[PDB]
DNA sequence: TTTTTTTTTTTTTTTTTTTTTTTTTT
DNA sequence: AAAAAAAAAAAAAAAAAAAAAAAAAA
């Protein structure tokens, strides 16, 4: 009947739509109404999926919805809250939480169960409208939308620390001590005149209590329009966000989110004494629903099982990490046995001994060792790929740095402490600075970096893993002359690296033609797992963690002396960490023999080049 | 007639010209003087798939030659450099761009170096192909650095925040 | 004037918490308070396990949810525990006293920190990377009427220098013009350190997150820049004073030299109302109050011959 | 090898003016 | 109702000079 003033919506049909479209709804009601042909009904019709979600929600007790606005539109009755929300959405939300505080009670007393209720009624629930409209950029918005729905997209660029905003005020009288809590509306505190004591009745003994009021949080966002809408010669445009609640921390800084929210428009003052206002508002959005762009289970489990017990997995993946990659099968199997990694001790007397293996790559110019490298890249869980042609001499380690927004000091951490656990992938080798090159001596020798500037003396971690891949001087490789001359990096850091690979470019008719012949077929249009290795790489890294046996004692002893019947001590140590990192492969938790006859021949391999 | 204009165009803009109150800060020292503005009321600017163009490249292919002349016509002041002018051709059209799956990508963009010494049109030549296609810039040596200009900060004057 | 019961009720608890616990029957409290009075210090130390055991946590959870509250009614029980067993410590040559709790079973990280939690005990974990001076903070201040030459004492401060309303006689009429008498306020440490977020909870793309850690009394100078600490304490919000109306003509109202974000500009919440505040808009912002520190990251023989068992 | 060459890095705000518009105070 | 006093309002920044390093060569 009665009417909320200024608008047209009344709460009684309202209410009354809404439960019979959520009763009544199914995926039947959702694909008449699109009707695209070729959709499907198959048991969908009578799913009711918006019953599934509510008993789902209400056995877990969560708060979250996702309501669309074409599924609103597709009941005809509802059909007025679609052109009613777009116009009026703060109280047609007001609404909603209200008919939802009693769609708990509508299903939970169907079976009339021994459900509580009473932490139900004392939280609350919310939507999170989405797909309102046609999406629009910044760039197209009038003043004549100011307090409707819209639906906006555009890259985040920094966030803000949570704010604080007052919900009730706390005063205590100096005489008499007496508290009493006073709302505020709208950001107006309406001062207590006098102590409400009939008693104590004094003017003027009214105290603030700043740490014994009430604060909700808030967060404030920045967005970028997208390069891709600009036109020519022009500027990017921004608008600031409204974030309140569980929304807060949400969008990470650099993200490109499509958002939906309500426009509105907001005075600022003129002068900051003076009451004065100037004629120009600000615009910004309320956001209600953002949309960008481990726990594994048992049957994830079982198949990983199942796929492990393969006769031959190792060249398996030896062939996946690089589908493209033709032939080079040996630098793939080193890679594969890298991305395991030995495992890792740190025993109290001799100290931490350690479990990274490192590869360098190197050889003609025009092979293709960056794509290599770009493809382990993205297999490994936690890794960076920045090619070492410049940059700060300390651009992988922490570097203290003046912050832009406040003038104040900030620790930023380097490539090497952001790759810790994983593999760091450095490409130009060849490039890198005389002076940052120590950097990497400290990296590769005690796995740590200190640093010691503006009064800050401290330690990081950098326990990662280094391939690289690195050009010679000139256009070949002559293999007469020896590695030295033609790599131009210093025996030392060239020897502490556990492989080396050298990649050879030969004009052979047969090579060249099969090169060739899979190249233009790649280009002539027409047992690979795709995740599967990412899961399994954190189950062996995450879990296992394998022992050695005196069976590997009585090989590893004899392979290293028959060796050397000029191998340094490094060669025994790059055995072990081989053979440890192909026991974790074919899923085990010991070493045996085949673990240490493929490491001893893959290190003796390396040895031919 | 808000968005009528926008930056790089030649324009003819007629309005009542009024004058700004100035006040508020350093409107003191100035006593008698004022800003100025225009109210803008009219715009007069200066300077697709139909039958139109549908016919238009008939008539081209009807022509013959297209090789020959479209590489001749470019720059017709510059006599000679014929091969340059028709791998210029070869640059303004664009070779494939497939998507490989697994990540894979292959460039169907062109990337054409022209040496020589100097006095034979070097820089006559590279100025007239920007003209043919739209999307293109002329950047030059280190007066001034945009070639690799990717800054994420951009101190603007009218609100003093990073762009 | 009106009290509270609640606070009565942890008072006494507290007490009884102090007299009894002695599980080691040691009294390891009272022990404790007999250290002090031997060797002249000035805080204690109450572990959260030992308390997790008394009231089956309803005195700690009680303690816990609302320490900004309860810690008067602490200090006043500590203040009669004392009297009671050791008069020696209620005087100097009053001391101050100070309650360092730690052991709380969880720790929170930065990105935890929200407003839901203002006036709660919390501990927290983070890298130093700024430390200042120790200043010295007006805890007691005493005033003399410049006609009467009436002298006020005890005048609580809060955030901003607050001088008394009232004279003492109510024959004087004066609302102002008072002389802190320098010599006989009560002075304490302050320092302000810099901390912010553990090189592993950065996430793999983030500029860092900072926050303003407070440390009063004997807390000073045991955080040291680039080193990782445990802080403990009391999560607490701070005005902007300067609109508050600060005496002197130097806060000049809000003097700056940069330029303040144009984005938040209206953005920002403040309130408006109080008379104090006038037709200004008041301001808040998140800091933490710590009350215990701990980090997580002599050729003489006859002395050397002491310290061993 | 000891000479020349080269980037580059803070250096910056402490001051102003008479109106115009606000609060106190006889 | 009519006086005397007291702050806001700054904003701004490129362009040049001097000194110490970290890469080049007769
Ligand atoms: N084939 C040619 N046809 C016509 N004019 C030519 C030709 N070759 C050179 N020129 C002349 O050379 C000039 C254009 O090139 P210009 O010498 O200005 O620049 P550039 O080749 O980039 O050399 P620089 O190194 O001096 O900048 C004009 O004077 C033009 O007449
Ligand atoms: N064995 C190969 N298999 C597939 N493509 C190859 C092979 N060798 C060379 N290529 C081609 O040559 C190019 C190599 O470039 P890349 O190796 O990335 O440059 P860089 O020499 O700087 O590492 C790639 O575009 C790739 O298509
Ligand atoms: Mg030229
Ligand atoms: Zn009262
Ligand atoms: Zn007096």
């Amino acid at each position: 009947l009665r009417i909320i003033w200024g608008t047209n919506v009344s709460i009684q049909e309202c209410t009354t739509n809404f439960r019979n479209f959520l009763m009544s709804f199914k995926y039947k009601f959702r694909k008449i109404l699109d009707e695209r042909e070729e959709f499907i009904n198959n048991t969908t019709d009578e799913e009711l999926y918006y019953i599934k979600q509510l008993n789902e929600m209400r056995e877990l007790g969560t708060s979250n919805l996702n309501l669309d606005a074409r599924n609103l539109l597709a009941y005809k009755q509802t059909e007025d809250l679609y052109h009613q929300l777009l116009n009026y959405p703060q109280e047609v939300i007001s609404i909603m939480d209200q008919t939802i505080k009693d769609c708990m009670v509508s299903l939970i007393v169907d079976n009339n169960l021994d459900y509580d209720l009473d932490e139900i009624e004392t939280k609350f629930y919310k939507v999170r409208p989405y797909n309102v409209g046609s999406c629009k950029g910044m760039r197209e918005l009038n003043p004549n939308d100011i307090d409707k729905l819209i639906n906006l997209k555009g890259l985040v660029l920094r966030s803000t620390p949570v704010i604080p905003d007052m919900k009730v005020a706390f005063f205590k009288c100096n005489v008499c001590d007496h508290t009493m809590a006073v709302e505020i509306d709208r950001g107006v505190i309406q001062e207590p005149a006098r102590c409400e004591r009939i008693d104590c009745n004094e003017p003027n003994s009214m105290s603030l209590i700043h740490n014994r009021c009430s604060f909700a949080d808030k967060q404030v966002i920045k967005l970028q329009e997208t390069p891709d809408f600009v036109p020519d010669g022009q500027t990017p445009h921004s608008i600031s966000l409204c974030v309140y609640d569980e929304l807060v921390d949400s969008c990470r800084a650099g993200d490109r989110i499509e958002v939906t929210g309500t426009f509105r428009s907001i005075p600022i003052r003129a002068n900051s004494r003076q009451r004065v206002l100037k004629s120009l508002y600000k615009t910004y959005v309320d956001v209600v629903h953002v949309k960008k762009v481990r726990q594994i289970t048992d049957q994830d489990l079982a198949k990983i099982r199942e796929v492990a017990a393969r006769e031959d997995l190792y060249s398996l993946l030896a062939r996946s990490i690089a589908p493209s990659i033709y032939e080079l099968e040996d630098v793939k199997k080193g890679i594969l046995l890298q991305l395991f990694g030995g495992t890792n001790k740190t025993f109290t007397k001799g100290g931490r001994y350690r479990g990274d293996i490192n590869i360098l790559l190197c050889g003609d110019p025009s092979t293709s060792k960056s794509q290599i490298l770009q493809y382990v890249h993205k297999i490994t869980p936690r890794g960076v790929y920045t090619s070492g042609k410049g940059s700060s001499a300390v651009g992988l380690t922490a570097y203290i740095t003046r912050d832009v927004d406040t003038k104040q000091l900030v620790l930023e951490s380097g490539a090497l402490v952001l790759s810790d656990g994983g593999v760091c992938c450095i490409d130009e080798f060849d490039k890198m600075s005389d002076s940052t090159r120590s950097v990497l001596h400290e990296v590769m020798e005690q796995q740590t970096i200190s640093i010691a500037k503006a009064g800050i003396i401290t330690t990081l971690n950098a326990r990662s893993s280094i391939l690289a891949s690195a050009n010679p001087i000139g256009s070949r490789y002559n293999p007469n002359l020896p590695v030295t001359e033609n790599i131009d990096l210093p025996p030392p850091l060239l020897s502490r690296f556990d492989l080396v690979y050298l990649v050879l470019d030969k004009v052979d008719e047969k090579n060249d033609r099969e090169l060739a012949k899979h190249l233009t077929n790649l280009y002539l249009e027409d047992v690979l797992p795709v995740e599967f290795l990412t899961m399994y790489i954190s189950y062996a890294k995450e879990h296992i963690h394998p022992i050695i046996t005196e069976a590997a004692k009585t090989e590893l002893v004899r392979a290293y002396v028959g060796m050397r019947k000029t191998a340094t001590t490094r060669q025994l140590e790059s055995m072990i960490r081989l053979a440890e990192a192909h026991a974790k492969m074919k899923l085990k938790n010991v070493v045996e023999l085949e673990d240490v006859q493929e490491a001893v021949r893959l290190i003796r391999s390396a040895i031919k080049d | 007639l808000v968005r009528s204009l926008s930056p790089g165009d030649i324009v003819d803009v007629t309005g009542i010209f009024l004058p700004a109150p100035y006040t508020g800060f350093k409107a003191l020292k100035a006593g008698l003087l004022t800003e100025t503005y225009l109210e803008a009321q009219f715009v007069r600017q200066h300077k697709s798939l139909t039958s139109d163009v549908e016919e238009r490249v008939m008539e081209l292919i009807t022509s013959g030659d297209v090789y020959n002349r479209l590489a001749k016509s470019i720059a017709p002041e510059i006599y000679g450099n014929l091969d340059v002018k028709k791998a210029l051709l070869l640059l303004l059209v664009g070779g494939v761009d497939k998507r490989v799956g697994d990540g894979m990508k292959i460039r169907g963009d062109i990337n054409v170096c022209l040496m020589g010494d100097p006095g034979v049109a070097k820089s006559q030549l590279l100025k007239a192909i920007c003209k043919i296609s739209p999307r293109g810039v002329y950047t030059t040596g280190k007066g001034s650095s945009g070639v690799g200009l990717t800054a994420a900060v951009m101190k603007d004057p009218v609100t003093d925040e990073m762009i | 004037k009106v009290d509270d019961v609640t606070g009565e009720k942890v008072r006494e608890a507290f007490e009884q918490f102090l007299e009894d616990f002695s599980v080691q029957v040691e009294k390891v409290y009272r022990a404790q308070i007999e250290f002090m009075k031997i060797y002249d210090l000035n805080t204690i130390y109450i572990d959260y396990q030992h308390l997790s055991m008394r009231e089956n946590g309803a005195l700690a959870m009680a303690i816990s949810e609302q320490y900004y509250r309860f810690l008067p009614f602490l200090q006043k029980g500590l203040r009669r525990v004392v009297r009671k067993y050791a008069p020696e410590l209620l005087n100097t040559s009053e001391r101050v006293f100070q309650i360092s709790f730690f052991n709380l079973p969880t720790v929170h990280r930065i990105r935890d920190i929200r407003s839901e939690k203002i006036g709660s005990l919390l501990s927290i974990s983070g890298t130093v990377t700024r430390t200042s001076e120790v200043r010295p903070e007006l805890y007691k201040a005493s005033f003399t009427c410049d006609m009467c030459r009436a002298i006020v004492d005890n005048v609580e401060q809060s955030f901003k220098y607050t001088e008394p309303t009232f004279c003492p006689n109510p024959s004087c009429e004066n609302r102002a013009f008072w002389t802190l008498n320098v010599t006989r306020s009560r002075f304490l440490d302050w320092q302000k350190v810099r901390i912010q977020e553990n090189a592993n909870e950065i996430p793999t793309g983030s500029m860092p997150r900072t926050l303003d850690v407070i440390l009063r009394g004997d807390s000073v100078e045991r955080a040291k820049p680039g080193d990782r600490c445990k802080f403990t304490g009391v999560e607490i919000v701070v005005p902007d004073v300067t609109q508050l109306g600060l005496p002197g003509v130097k806060p000049s109202s809000t003097l700056d030299t940069r330029g303040i974000s144009k984005t938040t500009e209206g953005l920002n919440s403040g309130v408006t109302g109080l008379r104090s505040l006038g037709v200004r808009d008041l301001t808040y912002k998140i800091s933490f109050l710590a009350c215990h520190v701990i980090s997580i990251g002599e050729r003489d023989q006859e002395v050397f011959l002491n310290s061993l068992s």
